[PDB]
DNA sequence: CCTGGATCTGGCCTG
């Protein structure tokens, strides 16, 4: 269900216009988001207890408030 | 090329390929340098000449032996000269794409583009034999792309032109290609403050351009987002990569972070890190370092180049 | 004239060119590091400690009503004498130059510890524009001191700079300038006896009289072979500023000075031309009203320092200077330090 | 040519005088020879040695170049 | 006979 939570996130930052190819996935993500955490705060208490990665913060907290902002990010990506 | 036409043309008999030098001379009407245009108001601290090209990166750097040793080769676009080309060669498209939503093409209406720009350096490129510096094995290169073109018809905004593959390798427009060492901070200053200053400068104005038979009026806006998180950290002024505030967006610590993890909302900004870089050096509380520090939110630097709060996904990805 | 190989720890990717030693009471401080101040370290300046030919760089904090400085590239340094330290003008990281005055002093002392105190003195009337290069002094005239600034080396005026040339530098204006650091005024002096920018010279304070000499002009690209002597005194007025062209100069820039005995000063370092080394030494002993420019002993010079191109460095005070290397291709901690004493 | 390279490191130390030597000496012979080729025959220094290398290495500009750096004559008509 | 700091020191985050 790790896998799944994380799957049912990405294509919300990878998508180059996320709100006409998945708003299902979009309009959700903050539910998907707090049900990651706190999977992380309970069955893997033991890394994730006191110390959480920058990307893992930056991927759960801000991304609704950045695809709202622009419109997308992974337009604005760097692979390019 | 030489060999290829240089044998069809023994073969054939026909000279089916042209060669090269007419090659040479159908290529400078693409490079820049090339096109009347006329800035309005003047851009501040920019020349008006409009035959700038390949200019040497340094900007007339002070080489003499008494001072700062530079080791680095550069060479650049002026940022001006190249939107004019940029915007010149993709002229086609522009009215392409002002036809298919039903407006004119002698319409000249004040042209909204947005310019996504991008650097980042990279590793064990070989230094040559041979004479000039003691270079480093080390290369930075600054490119931009024209993400969007919008054009204001009536009360509301519609777009022109779209950048359908935004991450190619065929709309990755190169404007400076540089030997450093992104972890070197004053050659890097150095190279790169005269493509900030003309940004700077461009920021506020209006450029004039002819585009088929009729002068039209285009105004930029510039987006930093194609830079990784130790560049960001490394420009805009934060602290490095370890430190116990993490996101280069809001004034989050790392604890609280593990806490609570969801609810925040994007904070920081350049403005702001351009008080708090004053509000560092001017010290107005006579706090200590610490208390300094936890009031400044870790901002310790002069932040030099505006970067927008956005996330790079590539290297989010990988991280995850 | 023993010259020693120094070798030094974790920090030698910490010293660069244009680097600032200050001597407080005997120990040596560090200023001026590389790129903006890490979280080892905040401040910015650091504890130059030597023994055993080797050295090690621990930080030093401030006071709490201090102003944490950014670390400048080419600064002017001076010693007033309640002992402090004047710095003004430079680099910061970011390449641009910094306008202010920032002093120096200890505010406190504990058993090997240090706690520096950093204030910000604003100047007023005529201000000196941003630049680097250049040399302040003071001097002590009628009971009274006055802080003497001559002209460097900055960038084009905000109008005729554009980004095509945006990092050029011109030599500043040769006015000379006379600083009061206990009132933030500045009063600008124009003389007749200086027609020509100067930049990196090296420069001796009296009671009442600096000589600066060596010095590269930038606008017609030559070291002159001068020695300018200006004498000012304080009465109830205005300070009158008096220049005299000396004879016996020497031709040098970005040369080092030293203060060996009272009345006694070495000058060892920088560079004759671009392709030429300064490989001799200059001993200048003062007067009252002379300057007697000789030639000394010359130190033996290793064959790392007869081949290099670039040096640099500055005085640790007690008679000895220290003077880095360009190593060879970064790939090995890009720089070997010397030491160098004189008697 | 890497034999070669050995002979003029061990010529500019003096070592048929100074037949004991540390380690932190050769590398600082190693070290003034590679800035000495590179400021001269405008060579960068390489770790493996390569056949464009042999072939610039072998001239007699490199043995004026390193004879420069030699304190004694009979070691210059030796190289020579 | 602590003991309160100086000082390492290995782990973690980003390329
Ligand atoms: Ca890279
Ligand atoms: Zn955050």
């Amino acid at each position: 269900e790790l896998m799944d939570l994380y799957l049912k996130m990405k294509p919300v930052w990878r998508s180059s216009c996320p709100a006409k190819e998945c708003p299902e996935s979009l309009c959700q993500y903050s539910f998907n988001s707090q049900r990651f955490a706190e999977l992380l705060s309970t069955k893997f208490k033991y890394r994730y207890e006191g110390k959480i990665t920058n990307y893992f913060h930056k991927t759960l907290a801000h991304v609704p408030e950045i695809i709202e902002r622009d419109g997308s990010i992974g337009a604005w990506a760097s692979e390019g | 090329y030489h060999k290829m036409y240089r044998t069809v043309k023994a073969i054939t008999g026909r000279q089916i390929f042209q060669p090269l030098h007419a090659l040479r001379n159908a290529e400078k009407v693409l490079l820049p340098g090339y096109h009347p245009f006329e800035w309005q108001p003047p851009l501040k601290n920019v020349s008006s000449r409009t035959d700038v090209g390949i200019i040497d990166g340094l900007s007339g750097l002070a080489s003499s032996v008494d001072e700062y040793p530079v080791d680095t080769i550069a060479k650049r676009f002026r940022y001006d000269s190249a939107l004019v080309s940029a915007l010149m060669d993709m002229e086609e498209d522009i009215l392409e794409g002002m036809r298919s939503q039903d407006l004119d093409d002698y319409l000249n209406g004040p042209f909204t583009v947005v310019v996504k720009e991008s650097c980042d350096g990279m590793g064990d490129v070989s230094e040559k034999h041979g004479s000039g510096p003691a270079v480093p094995e080390k290369a930075v290169r600054f490119s931009f792309t024209v993400m969007r073109i919008t054009i204001e018809h009536g009360s509301q905004n519609v777009k022109v032109f779209e950048e359908p593959k935004p991450n190619s390798e065929l709309c990755c427009k190169p404007l400076c290609l540089m030997l450093a060492d992104e972890s070197d901070h004053e050659t890097l200053t150095a190279i790169l403050s005269p493509l900030i200053a003309e940004r700077e400068a461009m920021k506020s104005s209006e450029l004039t351009l002819e585009m088929g038979g009729i002068p039209r009026t285009f105004k930029f806006i510039f987006r930093g987002t194609g830079y990784d998180e130790k560049l960001v950290r490394e420009v805009e002024g934060l602290e490095a990569s370890g430190s116990v505030y993490i996101c280069t967006l809001c004034d989050t610590t790392r604890l609280e972070a593990s806490q609570n993890l969801v609810f925040h909302s994007i904070t920081r900004s350049h403005a702001e890190n351009l008080q708090r870089y004053e509000v560092w050096r001017s010290n107005p509380y006579h706090e200590s370092v610490e208390e300094l520090r936890d009031r400044v939110k870790g901002v310790s630097a002069k932040p030099f180049i505006e970067t927008v709060p956005s996330i790079d996904a590539l290297h989010c990805d990988i991280g995850n | 004239m023993s010259l020693q190989m120094v070798t030094v720890g974790h920090n030698i990717a910490l010293i660069q060119p244009g680097f600032s030693l200050m001597n407080f009471d005997g120990q040596v401080f560090f200023f001026g590091q590389k790129g903006w101040p890490k979280r080892s370290c905040p401040t910015g300046v650091f504890h130059f400690d030597i023994k055993q030919n080797h050295l090690k760089l621990k930080p030093a904090i401030f006071s709490k009503d201090s102003c944490y400085l950014p670390p400048l590239r080419y600064p002017a340094t001076c010693s007033y004498k309640k002992h402090q330290y004047i710095i003004h003008g430079g680099k910061t990281p970011n390449n641009e130059l910094s306008d202010k005055i920032y002093i120096m002093s200890v505010a406190c002392k504990n058993n090997k510890k240090v706690t520096f105190r950093c204030t910000e003195k604003d100047l007023v009337g005529d201000v000196p524009e941003p630049r680097y290069g250049h040399s302040i002094d003071v001097v002590y005239s009628r009971g009274k001191s006055m802080g003497v600034l001559f002209g460097g080396r900055s960038y084009m005026p905000s109008t005729q700079r554009t980004t095509e040339k945006w990092n050029s530098v011109a030599d500043c204006l040769p006015h000379v300038f006379l600083i009061d650091f206990e009132f933030g005024c500045a009063t600008s002096y124009i003389l007749p006896e200086l027609q020509d920018g100067l930049s990196f010279h090296v420069s001796i304070a009296r009671n009442d009289t600096v000589y600066i000499l060596g010095g590269h002009s930038l606008a017609s690209n030559i070291r002159p072979a001068n020695l300018y002597r200006i004498r000012v005194d304080l009465p109830l007025g205005t300070p009158a500023v008096n220049c005299t062209v000396l004879p016996g100069g020497i031709s040098v820039s970005s040369a080092i000075l030293t203060q060996t005995n009272n009345d006694e000063f070495v000058i060892v370092g920088g560079y004759q031309l671009e392709n030429q080394k300064r490989m001799v030494c200059s001993l200048v002993s003062l007067g009252d009203n002379t300057i007697e420019i000789s030639e000394m002993e010359t130190p033996d010079w290793t064959s790392d320092i007869k081949h290099s191109k670039i040096w640099f460095g500055s005085n640790m005070g007690n008679g000895t200077i220290f003077l880095g290397i360009p190593g060879d291709n970064k790939q090995s901690e890009a720089f070997y330090f010397y030491t160098l004493r004189c008697s | 040519a890497a034999e070669f390279y050995k002979i003029f490191q061990l010529e500019i130390g003096e070592v048929y005088k100074h037949p004991n030597a540390s380690k932190e000496e050769r590398k600082r012979w190693q070290a003034t020879l590679d800035k000495h080729l590179r400021k001269r025959m405008n060579l960068k220094p390489i770790m493996r040695m390569n056949g464009n290398f042999a072939r610039k290495l072998m001239t007699q500009e490199t043995v004026d170049a390193v004879c420069e750096l030699i304190p004694s004559e009979e070691r210059h008509e030796a190289l020579r």
